[PDB]
């Protein structure tokens, strides 16, 4: 399993992250926000299988997250913030919900 | 994939026997509503737990109910397995997805009727009391019998207004006439009606007592008015523990998922929280085996092959298990049926007479069953033959036949007017009777040693 | 839930604290090594568990809001910044980083 | 010799009349030292947090009736199901006042339910009742809503089964579909014309459609439909000479409550004469145990006769004598065309225009 | 069946029935279509072998 995004950003923006490892309709993808001089954050889950969405207090009504069951990509699309992103998947097992695939990273600023 | 079990017991079960599967084991106490909702909501933010599996050791009805209620405000299927959670409740509904284990009331009609033919007691009335869900039964049961090959007497149904007055109930409790009778009603009316009935004298050896798993509570609870050998049948199979139950509904669990998964694979899906739908197994269980037990359900949500067991009241004063259920057939670990003359210390039954007669041509006609309906010809009566297996071993077989011709013609019509009873059955040592070293054999062996009563065969 | 975690920095030539704000017998906390420049990489689960393919020089333990970590022998590996997770209430938050030297 | 009373009302003018009524009882009761208090609670949009919340407060509270009195839910599904199955945990009666479904009737479900609104069931015996005038003996059934469909077949049978007729058709299936045209061929090429309509408006807008389309509202056809199929969207499309029926006072909630407090309060003064009087625990936390009068205030509340009209429950503890109104589809206006008795129909004077040709 | 599986042709009927029907329908005011019936047997109540039902 290997996972591949967009480039470089500089309004609105959209990031891809497509999966070429698995079945992309049984897992959820998670969105994480890194912004430098703290650990981390965290955004949303989706399910490509049924389309279910939950969103972060924080960051609703700011970041809308979609896929596309064809070409197995993840779209995050955030409105009207400079940090890295990262999506990722996690191992399957359940209960530890820990991150073990990651992506590259899409520096976005402003 | 993620199932709970969650056992509310007071037996002590413990809790460590108990592509993404995860078990969770709890043992719980208390069954209040609060505390369900509670704990529901609580397990429901512990990582998605798509599966549910209950049961309970009270007998509140009200927990599957409330159970049923939930699953249908969370989408998420529940199982049924002990006590109350597990009872049959009337009729589940579409938007609802819980599901339960054991027969319901039709089921158990069936069942009912079996033991009755394999019997031949074929004179019957019915009675029924204000309990909801009687006209359903009373539906069944006429449809049931027009169906049938046996062509069953029924005498008008007896059905109860109020707790009997004993001023016009009791005129309809005197026209019961049959031997066997048929009774759906709850616990607490059945202790009033059975001494109603005890004292009208109905209470006699012959006068048999049907009732449904219902009136049948606590095995412990045993009312003294309730005679020794009333007929019932409840699912509670004792051979069978908890542990098979929920074993079995992992099974069930873990094959629709697996079989629901290729044709879809983003089924399993449970709520987020409490507070704050297309594919699932709703409509895909209803065909599934696991180890070949066929443990598919209906369109209703009931079991396809339940295990139900035949009960009766020995003279201990206890439920005694007789009989049990086959994949269709009924099967019976007693093949003559015991007399129980004894249901209290008020009882001195004793009238029957053993029949042996031996075959002649025109007085005894020995003819096989008809395998149509397996029933002897109504101008036919039954019968026995102990048939020995080999000739080195002396085990034998009672096969069962019918017989006739003109003798027998004359022990009919004698019963007719004496009023007795009679078991008839057939000589295995041979000939009519010859004293071999001042030892007899045959009927006269069987009358002088009083193993039997009298002959009506042919005698010299 | 809030986490929190001291030293910020760490000097040695070691051990690391990491004190919470279980699951039926169950703990949830996992560490995570991230060296500059590289993706997070998960060390311990379950905060008694350590993850196949790794040096059986980390060990760790804890129990209910106060857990710790603690490395031996020192080798030159462990020269990046951790981070404790929790899981037992959704959405998971991560600690404020600690380096080493 | 307090009596506490769980309630659910969100207007406060309704909720004023409520307090009224529960001061006004304790007038014709004497000075006796039995008091009434009184509890109410609004709405929510949600039905998980309200049932728990109105579960827990009643219980705290120890009450002995809830009531249900809103029409107006903007959620179709018209469900205080969550209130009657926890108040039937512990055997605690619950009143209805404005649904109408006729699942609530059966009693092996709903322990401890009773409603003073009679089920669609009722209007089905009207149904036959009507069939007693005009000396007909076929009909043409279709049904939708299956959770009720087969109660309502049973309610038609059991009209049928005095007079031993059976129904030419009957026809059941999944609300919300479109094309019904096959079925209504079907039922063109039969010898009856009547046809019994029960579904949702979305059913009944959709076979009137169709049937539009077929051309089946010519001389000769009988047309007979229920309450809830001329309202909303289905009136729109509605044929012209057809016949509806109506609920009288169905929804005036002010009167409808205030019987039902009168009815509730003589129920408890009698119950009041009555030894063995226990009281709901605190069954939120720890109290498994049933109310061990549960069955017993079940029955008191059961054989509740009044008669200042009549309020009476019968053995599904329904409202009986129910007095329906019979209107006519006059070019689109609703006209008063009859009404219906306790046991029956007197039609008035105005003319009973029909889609065909004759008034007869 | 087993031996002409599916071939219906229009024939010539006549008797006794017949002239009977003939006469009833000049005698009222109806029409009529005679067909014959696909088997040979006036007609018994049997058990279809699925759900255990006389037909
Ligand atoms: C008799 O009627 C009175 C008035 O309805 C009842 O008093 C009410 O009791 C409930 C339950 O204790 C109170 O609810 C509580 O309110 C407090 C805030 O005041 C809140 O912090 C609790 O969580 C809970 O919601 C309610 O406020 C209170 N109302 C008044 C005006 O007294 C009384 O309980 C009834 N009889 C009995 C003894 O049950
Ligand atoms: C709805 O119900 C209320 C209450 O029964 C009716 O108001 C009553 O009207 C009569 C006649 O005017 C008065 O004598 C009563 O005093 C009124 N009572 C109250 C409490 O208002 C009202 O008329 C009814 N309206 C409908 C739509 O029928
Ligand atoms: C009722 C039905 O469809 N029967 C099927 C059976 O043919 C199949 O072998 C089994 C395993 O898939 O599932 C069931
Ligand atoms: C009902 O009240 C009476 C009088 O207080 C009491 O004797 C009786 O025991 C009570 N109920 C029962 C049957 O326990």
């Amino acid at each position: 399993v290997q996972l591949q995004q967009s480039g470089a950003e500089l309004a609105s923006v959209k990031i891809s992250c497509k999966a070429t490892g698995y079945t992309f309709r049984s897992y959820w993808i998670e969105w994480l926000k890194q912004r430098p001089g703290h650990g981390l954050e965290w955004i949303g889950e989706i399910l490509p299988g049924s389309g279910r969405t939950n969103y972060n207090e924080k960051f609703k009504g700011k970041a809308t997250i979609t896929a596309d069951t064809s070409s197995n990509t993840a779209y995050m699309q955030l409105s009207s913030d400079s940090a890295v992103y990262y999506c990722t998947r996690s191992r399957g097992t359940m209960i530890t919900r820990e991150f073990t695939y990651w992506g590259q990273g899409a520096l976005v600023t402003v | 994939l993620n199932i709970a079990v969650l056992l509310g017991h007071s037996h002590d079960v413990t809790e460590r026997e108990l592509l993404d599967v995860n078990v969770v084991a709890l043992l719980m106490n208390r069954t209040d509503p609060k505390s369900l909702i509670t704990h529901v909501c609580d397990l429901m933010s512990g990582a998605r737990i798509h599966g549910l599996v209950f049961g309970d050791d009270t007998d509140q009805e009200a927990v599957a109910q409330m159970l049923d209620f939930i699953s249908s405000q969370t989408f998420i299927p529940i199982l049924g397995i002990h006590g109350g959670a597990s009872m049959i409740m009337a009729d589940k509904d579409p938007t609802s997805t819980f599901f339960q284990f054991g027969a319901s009331i039709q089921q158990q009609a069936t069942v009912m009727l079996k033991i009755m033919q394999d019997y031949d007691w074929h004179v019957f009335s019915l009675v029924t009391t204000i309990f909801p869900g009687y006209r359903d039964f009373i539906s069944f049961i006429k449809t049931t019998v027009d169906n049938s090959f046996v062509g069953w007497d029924m005498q008008n149904v007896i059905t109860l207004d109020t707790s009997f007055e004993d001023a016009k109930t009791q005129v309809q409790l005197k026209k019961i006439h049959s031997s066997v009778i048929l009774l759906y009603c709850s616990k607490d009316e059945a202790v009033l009606i059975l001494s109603e009935a005890r004292s009208l004298g109905l209470t006699g050896y012959d006068f048999f007592w049907i009732v449904p798993s219902l009136v049948s509570g606590n095995t412990e609870l045993i009312p003294k008015e309730f005679p020794s050998g009333l007929i019932s049948v409840s699912y509670d199979d004792w051979d069978y523990s908890l542990e098979a139950r929920v074993r079995d509904g992992l099974g069930i669990l873990t094959t629709a998922a697996s079989s629901m998964l290729e044709k879809f694979s983003y089924i399993p899906e449970a709520k987020a929280s409490c507070y704050g739908p297309l594919h699932t197994l709703h409509q895909f269980m209803v065909n599934v085996t696991w180890d070949g037990k066929d443990l598919s359900f209906t369109e209703e949500g009931y079991q396809v092959h339940p295990r139900l067991v035949v009960i009766v009241l020995n003279k201990d004063r206890e439920w005694e298990k007789v009989g049990k259920w086959e994949n269709q057939t009924l099967s019976l670990r007693h093949a003559v049926w015991p007399r129980y003359k004894s249901f209290s210390d008020c009882e001195p039954d004793d009238n029957h007479l053993s029949i042996v007669t031996l075959e002649e041509a025109p007085f005894v006609i020995v003819e096989d069953i008809d395998p149509l309906t397996e029933t002897c010809v109504r101008n036919t009566v039954p019968c026995r033959k102990f048939v020995k297996i080999n000739n080195s071993t002396n085990e034998g077989m009672n096969v069962k036949k019918c017989c006739k011709g003109f003798c027998i013609d004359i022990l009919k019509k004698l019963s007719r007017t004496v009023k007795f009873t009679y078991d008839l059955y057939l000589v295995t040592n041979g000939k009519h009777g010859k004293k071999v070293n001042n030892v007899w054999n045959g009927m006269i062996g069987e009358v002088v040693y009083q193993r039997a009563v009298m002959a009506v065969g042919s005698l010299t | 839930i809030v986490l929190t975690q001291s030293p910020a920095s760490l000097a040695v030539s070691a051990t690391i604290s990491c004190r919470a704000s279980e699951y039926y017998g169950t703990t949830l906390m996992q560490w995570y090594q991230q060296k500059p420049g590289q993706p997070p990489k998960l060390l311990i689960y379950a905060a008694s568990n350590v993850d196949s393919g790794v040096p059986a020089r980390f060990s760790g333990s804890g129990s209910g809001t106060d857990f710790s970590l603690n490395i031996h022998p020192v080798e030159e590996d462990d020269i990046a910044m951790y981070f404790c997770q929790q899981s037992r209430k959704v959405p998971s938050t991560f600690g404020g980083g600690t380096k080493l030297e | 010799k307090i009596v506490n009373i769980g309630a659910v009302l969100s207007t406060r003018k309704h909720e004023q009349m409520f307090r009224e009524a529960v001061n006004q009882a304790n007038k014709r009761h004497g000075s006796w030292k039995i008091q009434l208090n009184a509890t109410s609670v609004t709405h929510k949009p949600n039905a998980i947090q309200m049932a728990l919340s109105v579960c827990e407060d009643l219980i705290s509270s120890q009450v002995y009736a809830i009531l249900v009195s809103h029409p107006p839910t903007p959620n179709d599904h018209f469900t205080p199901t969550p209130v009657s199955y926890t108040a039937g945990f512990y055997r605690i009666p619950v009143l209805g006042l404005t649904t109408r479904m006729s699942i609530y009737s059966d009693k092996s479900i709903h322990l401890s339910f009773l409603r003073t609104v009679p089920p669609y069931s009722h209007q089905s015996s009207v149904w036959f009742e009507m069939m007693r005038v005009y000396n007909w003996n076929h009909i043409i059934l279709l049904v939708s809503d299956d959770h009720e469909g087969r109660a309502a077949q049973k309610r038609l049978e059991t009209l049928l089964e005095e007079r031993e007729s059976k129904a030419e058709k009957v026809l059941q299936f999944d609300p919300g579909t479109k094309n019904v045209t096959a079925l209504l061929m079907e039922a063109r090429d039969l010898e009856a014309r009547v046809i019994i309509l029960s579904a949702s408006e979305d059913d009944a807008a959709t076979v009137y459609r169709a049937a539009a389309m077929l051309n089946m509202t010519g001389s000769g056809y009988v047309w007979l439909v229920g309450e809830r199929e001329i309202s909303g969207n289905a009136l729109r499309y509605a044929p012209d000479g057809i016949i509806g029926l109506q609920l009288i006072n169905g929804k005036n909630e002010s009167a409808h409550i205030s019987d039902a407090v009168g009815v509730v309060a003589q129920a408890v003064h009698e119950l009041l004469e009555k030894e063995n009087i226990t009281d709901p625990p605190r069954g939120c936390v720890g109290n498994t145990n049933i109310w061990k009068t549960g069955p017993l205030f079940k029955r008191v509340l059961m054989s509740s006769k009044y008669a200042d009209g009549r309020v009476e429950f019968n053995e599904d503890g329904d409202r009986k004598f129910a007095n329906y109104s019979i209107m006519n589809l006059q070019n689109r206006k609703l006209v008063q065309v009859g009404i219906y008795n306790g046991t029956h129909v007197i039609p008035n004077d105005r003319k009973i225009i029909w889609p065909g040709g004759e008034t007869e | 069946s087993p031996g002409s599986p599916r071939h219906t042709v229009p024939q010539c009927c006549y008797g006794f029935c017949v002239d009977l029907l003939i006469k009833l329908a000049r005698t009222m005011n109806f029409t009529y279509e005679v067909h014959l019936v696909a088997d040979g047997k006036f007609g018994t109540q049997e058990r279809v072998n699925n759900s255990n039902k006389k037909e």
